[PDB]
């Protein structure tokens, strides 16, 4: 079930404290997508508006009411957007790099590096 | 053509909508007066983590002297540090 | 039926995000005329007053109440406002344009052109 106002505020504070070790908000181990959306929206709003504790609680209550209304009316929550893979696959060594350097210098010669 | 980069005041970050406007060139009214073309770069993902436009940047023509004005969408590949033509649906 | 305050605010934000490519507001795929009027009015009010989220919701609620009062008393909503046709139909090739330019030059005898 959806957390109450106090629980939502506590979760937002915990996410704010713990976000330092996550490369992105999607990497956070959210209990559900709705919790992710609500907590991130509250964090962004309070960071961009310098809200107080009472204002933060009021915004959390409004977001909870909106989420409950949307759930009662249906709708579907997608899986964010994501941003780029991690890539990899670099089986390169120093000798091959030096060979590339020598080939480039031989092809050009005008490097002028000493 | 001379393309000169400029900066905007901090107050823009306090508005409800952070897309730049001409009045955001505060302390630099002569820049708005003299420039033939003015383009603002806006990336929604910078301000919003949950943006649906990740990798998408907007070039907003705030002042076009000899033509229309509006927004042009491009794809931002920060991995390669590049802008590319936007291949998504256009309205 | 008319959307609630939350749905109206969501539609206004979606229109604000996606109107950067449409030629005009009337070209937006509006579900109904009332939705177009309400969303556009809220967007313009926010643009001209820098309304916050709570202020936007209050304005949306006020507009919904006003629209409901207007509907209950009757009145017919006109189809947007419209602005000009689309024109078109220019099947002109380079050769004909160059011939016309040469004819203009010959007729007016421009020394510099």
């Amino acid at each position: 079930g959806l957390p109450n106002v106090s629980e939502l505020v506590d979760m937002v504070y915990e996410y704010c404290r713990k976000r330092g070790l996550y490369p992105d908000a999607e990497s956070y181990p959210w209990k559900s997508n709705a919790h992710y959306w609500l907590v991130t929206n509250l964090y962004q709003n309070m960071r961009a508006n310098a809200l107080t504790d009472a204002e933060l609680r009021r915004k959390a209550a409004d977001e909870l009411v909106h989420m409950t209304a949307r759930i009662n009316r249906g709708e579907a929550i997608p899986e964010p957007v994501k941003q780029l893979p991690v890539m990899g696959g670099r089986p390169l060594n120093r000798a091959q790099a030096l060979a590339k350097i020598a080939e480039i210098k031989a092809k050009f010669g005008l490097k002028g590096a000493s | 053509p001379v393309v000169a980069l400029s900066q905007l005041n901090r107050s823009l970050e306090q508005r409800a909508d952070k897309r730049p406007v001409n009045s955001d060139l505060r302390e630099s009214g002569s820049i708005e007066q003299d420039a033939d073309l003015i383009m603002f770069i806006y990336r929604d993902e910078v301000y919003h983590e949950n943006s649906d436009l990740k990798g998408i940047a907007e070039i907003i023509i705030g002042k076009q002297r000899n033509g229309p004005i509006g927004t042009v969408r491009l794809t931002f590949n920060g991995q390669w540090s590049r802008f590319d033509n936007y291949a998504g649906p256009q309205y």
